């Protein structure tokens, strides 16, 4: 067990679905031995001894600049993309859609109170459980 | 409401605009605040010869240094606002005359002008970090002999970085970085609702 | 446990819940010291009056430092002290055997009991203090006592790190004062002209930090780390350099060990803290063991500090009006006998 | 750019008054080691003069380099007066303080925020 | 005379902080949102740069919160974004501006939602 | 020349004060004060609080005058707001700003002759000094550091009782400074130590920036008191006792007297108290009453906003000087709209007082400087604050 | 042991100090003596509650003691009022 932080605890970048890169501020330290995902990772590293190259978070940052762009703009949203070569790809992939519908895993609201680990663990969420059952 | 009399405010504005014309080269901005006070604004060059006229003038003398202080607005360019606060004992009067300085460009000194500043001027440069040029002696005053850091910036943190305590090993007080066991609560009093001015 | 919080100094936490039985003393200054600044919680049973434990409030932070009432004559004291603490150091020891404590009591009969309870509470680690060269057929009934308990403390408190440290020399020492403090003595008496006395001395921090981060350590369990020195000296060059730097005349005075045994055993006879005794004599007359295999101050993370370095600090009590202005580079440094 | 000057023109010029302020501290070490009756060695104190001075030696502004010289000249006034007491000095060396590990390693074994 | 300098006042030599609160210390410079629980948006005009947030471990004895950050508490207030920019490459700490987002302009109408058609 | 530190602990130095003087024999060739052994923070920490919790600092700058030095910030917040505080209120800090001067007074004669040596004029009038204490506890509940006198008035009316026995003491307070007189105003030797020992010329004291007894004393007639009227001075009648050849007799002679005169203010302003309220009606400025903030909605707002938040004074800035017992008291509160000031810089008769030891006691021997340290009333708190 | 039971416990390393020295605890918990308060009955749809004493007492509020399921508990009292 390796324990890391949670988004309240670190200055992490995360992007939602249309691209836009974002950055969490650390509001709290955090708890106990407890350290950042991206220092476990370079740390176990250099014990293992094929040290990462960044060793501070901009060096990261500069890190997820060389595999993909949005990761350092942030509040940017990547305006061109490629459909028409997408759908070419498409037109070459051929499947079968079977009968069964599809159906979202939350029908109803109770699906959806208690869902990652930290909804998962909330005393409040399963309060919430319990009044709609 | 306060017992304003205007009469005041009408002759410390004609003074106002005197000392404009009488040293049109320095002063940049004049104003009799609605409070009754004068507060002359001068280009810091204008430090020396602003105050001379004012100490040694038949119609404007303003003779003792009220106080010299150093008001930080980190936003502004020239970050201190030298204010000096002036008395007239002859025409029971006051007036203050505010320059500004930046942190590396040093402003005059003006213990030629009134000796009282000798003291004042070491106080604004060991907490404000301004330096004034042909001071007799400047040398902190108020903060510790060792200490590092100009402390009523506006920057500097208020616990501060050194705290000292006694060490029984090397039998001497040492200075250790500051560890605070219940850190400043930093209440945010502003509300979002402001007051239409008046 | 407590996870260790904080950034390291003062008002931080590091876990260390430690009773400290003879803090009081010498080392025991020391130790507190360097538990107190690391944030340790630093448990330390007392027997002398509130007066003299004072210097140990300075040392820590509001709450790190507790004092219990303790008496060795009584198991109970020792049950409480180690009841909430998880590290237990023994520093019990003295010089005159007194009327109601003979040196196997100081030695190795308390100092078992008191692992022996430590045990009982499930404290991780214990390290008792025996002097280095603590032969168990040494000629001082200290250092043959010493030994027996080692032997003991094994048995009560398994793998109990052991530090057997050598002359131990800080501002208070005895092995650095206590000749410069033979002034009184015009001349200085020393078997074999101080010669045939090869002994290496070890500054109080050095020994105190390593027994911290014994603690601290994985490594110390069952280990027996013997604390030495940066250098070793014949007693001759150690006896002059402190007159040395005491600024005081030497006469090294060749006297049989046997009338000296008598002399300590005179000063022993007085009631107030004997100034010397026949063992301390003994000990002093005796030879310091090789570096042998046992691990060193290093060892444990804290390089040794040589002697000449810090003796001004320690010897500048005792020179006079105008002595009391020179530094130790001037000085000319005492020559090093690994013999 | 367009800076008024404080004591020097150029750096050049800056240079020469941090040569004599060193030649100032390189003479008094020895005196205050005695008249503090600090336990230091002089050769120790003048690396430590020789730390502080090049400490800030990346420094390439005429005027921050002025400053500089006016509050190093006002630290060897006081010490050379006894208006900085021992535990002023002393200071200078950190020696009770435990020196902090800069590698990575180290600190992630520690703190929490590096 | 004036003499010329391009470089940027740069005055981490003067100020007096520890070398470690200068290089690794990163403010944000950013225009303070208004907390939703009030509408009022006087807090949402001046610009701030706030110094990033540091260990509060427990206090043992009393519980109190504790923190060894000194610039924890400090938060600057500037008038504007390019007057703050230089506060932080003068003092020499690292510096990411946070654009201002403010309201985009909303057409209301107490006509339009009487009507029944939408 | 011999250098010497006067010393921190000083049985004579008042407070601590590092004197470092190079003597020429015994005599005095070099005097250079040393300061901030007091240093606090009392300008900065004031930055961090609101204007309410920040007056409790004021009565800390110089704490012998405990009161007087919270009128100044009073006054200063009051003129920034533009509010001024009732009737009576302004009566009541009169009264009590007089009987602050007494206690300093008694502070600074008394405690100069124990440094002279003359030891038994303190015990005299402390025993009156702790009779006035106990009218500043029983008006605001503390000794000293009441914090009784707030930004919009007082804080409290006094009890019902109070003036009658500020009555009794003042009718007979004047025999305690007439017993004093007789063994110090003319001893044969008090005169000798006091009499041409620090001499200030007239120009001399304006240049330096003296204001305050030490200008009176050399014959300058300037009392802020009479020549700028701050709350109801202006009511009452005095006379400011102005001095000729101005040296430590003759200054000592002017801070008996307005011991003297402060009785004479005390007087009238028993005779004429008005009836009133203590405190603003502005619920803006000042608390609500605890009735009306426990029946009316409007006040316990008005009593959450005002502790919680504060008195958002408009912006600005002013310098409000007083006349303090030790000289000219005055702070320059630059304000933003907030409600937790800018700067505030205290000006302490003190600071300048302190700067002129080096152009008074010269060519003086040992003893010189302490008469001196004792008649420029030095505290410590306002110098360093 | 406390009001909210704070328990520095067998294995905390803070339960150290009341090792020869006793703990502050109160007896008389407050948590059961209002609920050993009486339920003011009342006439009036809404009632007040001064706290008894007017200004030596709370903010005065006025708690609808409207329906019999439930007896109104001033929120500074805890005084439950019986309709
Ligand atoms: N420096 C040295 O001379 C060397 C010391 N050591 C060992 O290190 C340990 C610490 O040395 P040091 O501090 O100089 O020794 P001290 O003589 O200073 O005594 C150490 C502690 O043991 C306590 N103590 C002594 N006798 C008794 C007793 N009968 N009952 C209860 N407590 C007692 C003392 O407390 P109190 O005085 O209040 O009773 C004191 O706090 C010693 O145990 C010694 O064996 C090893 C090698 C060299
Ligand atoms: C033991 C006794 C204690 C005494 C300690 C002492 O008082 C404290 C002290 O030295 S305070 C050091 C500050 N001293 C400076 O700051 C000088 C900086 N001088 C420059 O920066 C030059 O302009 C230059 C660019 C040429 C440097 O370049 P270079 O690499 O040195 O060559
Ligand atoms: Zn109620």
């Amino acid at each position: 067990i390796l324990p890391g932080a949670a988004y309240t605890e670190k200055s992490a970048t995360y992007v939602n679905t249309e691209g836009r890169a974002q950055q969490t501020k650390v509001a709290v330290t955090p708890p106990g031995l407890a350290r950042e995902d991206w220092k476990i990772i370079r740390a176990l590293s250099e014990i293992a001894g094929i040290t990462l190259p960044y060793d501070t978070l901009d060096q990261v940052r500069n890190r997820l600049e060389e595999v993909s762009p949005n990761l350092v703009r942030y509040d940017d949203i990547e305006e061109t993309n490629y459909f028409q070569q997408a759908s070419e790809l498409a037109k070459l992939v051929n499947q079968e859609v079977l009968a069964d519908p599809l159906v979202p895993p939350q029908l109803t609201i109770k699906d959806f109170y208690m869902t990652d680990s930290i909804s998962r663990a909330s005393q409040t969420m399963a309060k919430c459980v319990k009044a709609v059952t | 409401v306060r017992p304003r009399s205007d009469v005041t405010h009408k002759q410390l504005s004609a003074f106002g605009e005197y000392v404009a014309e009488i040293l049109p080269k320095y002063v940049q901005q004049v104003q009799v605040s609605c409070l009754d006070e004068l507060e002359i604004c001068i280009h810091p060059d204008g430090v020396i010869p602003t105050l001379t006229f004012l100490r040694d003038h038949t119609n404007a003398q303003f003779k003792s240094l009220a106080d010299l202080t150093a008001v930080d607005v980190p936003t502004r360019q020239n970050r201190f606002e030298i204010v000096y606060n002036l008395l007239s004992l002859r025409f029971n009067s006051r007036i203050r005359v505010k320059t500004y300085a930046d942190e590396l460009t040093p402003i005059d000194s003006i213990v030629s002008v009134h000796i009282a500043a000798n003291w004042y001027e070491r106080e604004v440069w060991d907490m404000f970090g301004v330096f004034f040029f042909n001071h007799p002696d400047l040398r902190r005053i108020l903060t510790d002999y060792g200490f590092e850091g100009h402390p009523f910036r506006k920057d500097f943190p208020l616990t501060g970085y050194v705290e000292l305590r006694y060490d029984d090993e090397v039998k001497r007080v040492v200075a250790e970085p500051v560890e605070l066991a219940q850190e400043f609560r930093k209440f945010d009093l502003n509300s979002p609702w402001e007051a239409f001015p008046a | 446990a407590v996870i260790p919080h904080g950034k390291g100094g003062r008002s931080s936490v590091s876990g260390v819940v430690a009773t400290v039985f003879g803090a009081t003393g010498f080392l025991g200054r020391y130790v507190v010291n360097h538990l107190g600044r690391m944030g340790s919680q630093v448990i330390i049973p007392y027997r002398c009056d509130v007066y003299d434990i004072m210097h140990l409030r300075l040392m820590g932070d509001l709450g790190q430092l507790t004092f219990l009432e303790w008496d060795a004559r009584d198991k109970d004291s020792i049950r409480k002290a180690v009841q909430h603490s998880n590290v237990v150091i023994n520093l019990i020891g003295r010089e005159w055997e007194t009327r109601n404590f003979d040196f196997e009591d100081v030695f190795v009969n308390i100092p078992r009991a008191i692992a022996q309870a430590s045990k009982e509470a499930g404290v991780e680690r214990f390290i008792h203090v025996s002097h280095l060269n603590a032969s168990m057929k040494s000629s001082s009934k200290s250092l043959r006592s010493k030994a027996v308990g080692e032997k003991e403390v094994r048995s009560v408190f398994p793998e109990a790190i052991i530090i057997r440290p050598s002359d131990i020399f800080g501002r208070e020492d005895r092995f650095l004062n206590h000749f410069a403090n033979y002034r009184w003595f015009l001349a200085v008496p020393l078997v074999s002209l101080g010669f045939k006395t090869v002994k290496q001395p070890v500054y109080v921090a050095d020994v105190s930090k390593g027994i911290v981060n014994a603690t601290k350590d994985p490594d110390a369990v069952g280990k027996t780390f013997a604390f030495t020195g940066p250098n070793r000296y014949l007693l001759f060059h150690l006896v002059k350099y402190i007159f040395g730097m005491t600024h005081r005349t030497f006469i090294p005075y060749p006297l049989p060990l046997f009338v000296y045994s008598w002399i300590g055993k005179l000063f022993g006879l007085s009631p107030f803290e004997p100034w010397t005794t026949k063992d301390k004599v003994e000990r002093i007359h005796i030879s310091d063991v090789m570096p042998t295999d046992l691990p060193g101050l290093e060892d444990l993370g804290v390089q040794p500090t040589p002697l000449e370095l810090k003796s001004i600090e320690v010897l500048r009590r005792h020179r006079t009006y105008r002595w009391l202005s020179s530094e130790i580079e001037e000085t000319k440094p005492a020559k090093t006998v690994n013999y | 750019t367009s800076v008024k000057p404080i004591f020097s023109r150029d750096l050049n010029e800056a240079k020469r008054r941090v040569r004599e302020l060193y030649r100032a501290w390189y003479r008094e070490v020895p005196n205050t080691v005695h008249l503090m009756q600090l336990d230091i060695t002089v050769k120790q104190g003048r690396d430590k003069v020789r730390e502080m001075f090049m400490k800030n030696a990346h420094v390439t502004d005429p005027r921050v380099v002025d400053l500089l010289v006016i509050k190093g000249k006002m630290e060897l006034q006081e010490t050379i007066k006894v208006w900085k007491q021992r535990t002023h000095v002393m200071r200078f060396f950190h020696e009770t303080e435990t020196p902090r590990p800069k590698d990575f390693l180290s600190k992630f074994y520690m703190g929490h925020d590096p | 005379q004036l003499i010329t300098v391009d470089e940027k006042l740069d005055i981490t030599t003067l100020t007096g902080v520890p070398e470690e609160h200068i290089k690794t210390r990163k403010v944000r410079i950013f225009v303070p949102a208004r907390n939703n629980m009030q509408s009022g948006v006087n807090n949402t005009k001046k610009w701030k740069m706030e110094f990033d947030t540091r260990e509060r471990w427990e206090n043992p004895l009393m519980g109190w919160a504790s923190t060894a950050d000194p610039l924890s508490n400090m938060v600057l207030t500037f008038s504007a974004k390019e007057d703050a920019i230089a506060f932080a490459e003068k003092n020499g700490w690292s510096y990411d501006v946070e654009e201002k987002k403010v309201p985009k302009p909303k057409s209301k109408s107490y006509g339009a939602n009487f009507s029944w058609n939408k | 020349n011999m250098t010497l530190n006067f010393g921190p602990q000083h049985p004579a130095a008042h407070g601590v004060l590092r004197l470092v003087l190079e003597l020429s024999g015994e005599m005095v060739r070099k005097c250079d004060p040393h300061i901030g052994l007091l240093h606090r923070g009392t300008e900065k920490l004031i930055e961090y609080k609101t204007y309410l919790q920040a007056l409790p600092y004021f009565d800390r700058l110089d704490y012998v005058s405990m009161m007087c030095n919270e009128q100044a910030y009073s006054i200063a917040v009051e003129k920034l707001l533009n509010i001024q505080p009732p009737p009576r209120a302004q009566w009541i800090r009169v009264l009590f700003g007089e009987i602050t001067r007494i206690l300093n007074h008694i502070m600074a004669v008394t405690t100069h002759a124990l440094d002279i040596g003359a030891m038994t004029p303190f015990f005299w009038m402390f025993e009156e000094r702790e009779k006035m204490f106990e009218f500043y506890e029983r008006v605001s509940g503390a000794r000293m550091h009441a914090a009784y006198i707030r930004p919009g008035g007082v804080h409290q009316d006094l009890p019902l009782g109070l003036l009658d026995d500020i009555y009794e003491f003042s009718k007979n307070f004047s025999l305690r400074i007439d017993e004093v007189e007789e063994m110090l105003t003319n001893n044969r030797i008090w005169r000798n130590r006091t009499v041409d020992i620090g001499v200030v010329t007239a120009e001399d004291a304006l240049n330096y920036g003296f204001s305050g007894v030490m200008l009176r004393g050399s014959g300058i007639q300037w009392d802020l008191r009479k020549t700028q009227p701050y709350d109801v001075y202006d009511q009452v009648e005095f006379d400011v006792p102005i001095g000729s050849r101005g040296d430590c007799y003759d200054r000592y002679l002017c801070r008996v007297e307005e011991m003297r005169q402060s009785l004479r203010i005390i007087e009238q302003c028993l005779n004429k108290m008005p009836p009133g309220e203590i405190k603003v009606d502005d619920a803006k400025v000042s608390p609500p009453k605890r009735a009306e903030m426990k029946t009316s909605m409007e006040s316990l707002i008005h009593h959450f906003k005002l502790y919680t938040e504060g008195y958002q004074v408009p912006p600005g800035a002013t310098y409000t000087a007083i006349e303090a017992p030790k000289g000219e008291f005055g702070v320059y509160l630059v304000s933003d709209g907030s409600s937790r000031p800018y700067r505030c810089k205290i000006k302490a008769p003190g600071f300048a007082h302190l700067a002129g030891l080096d152009k008074m006691s010269k060519g003086h021997m040992l003893a010189d400087v302490v008469a001196i340290i004792g008649t420029q009333d030095i505290v410590f708190g306002e110098i360093d604050r | 042991i406390t009001h909210t039971g704070q328990v520095y416990d067998e294995k905390d390393y803070r339960r150290v100090r009341f090792v020869d020295r006793q703990k502050e605890v109160n007896e008389n918990f407050a948590i059961d003596l209002i609920a050993q308060q009486p339920v003011n009955e009342v006439e009036h749809r809404i009632i007040a509650c001064d706290g008894g004493g007017g200004a030596l007492g709370h903010p005065k509020v006025y708690i609808n003691l409207d329906k019999e399921t439930k007896t109104g508990t001033c929120g500074y009292c805890g005084l439950q009022f019986k309709q």
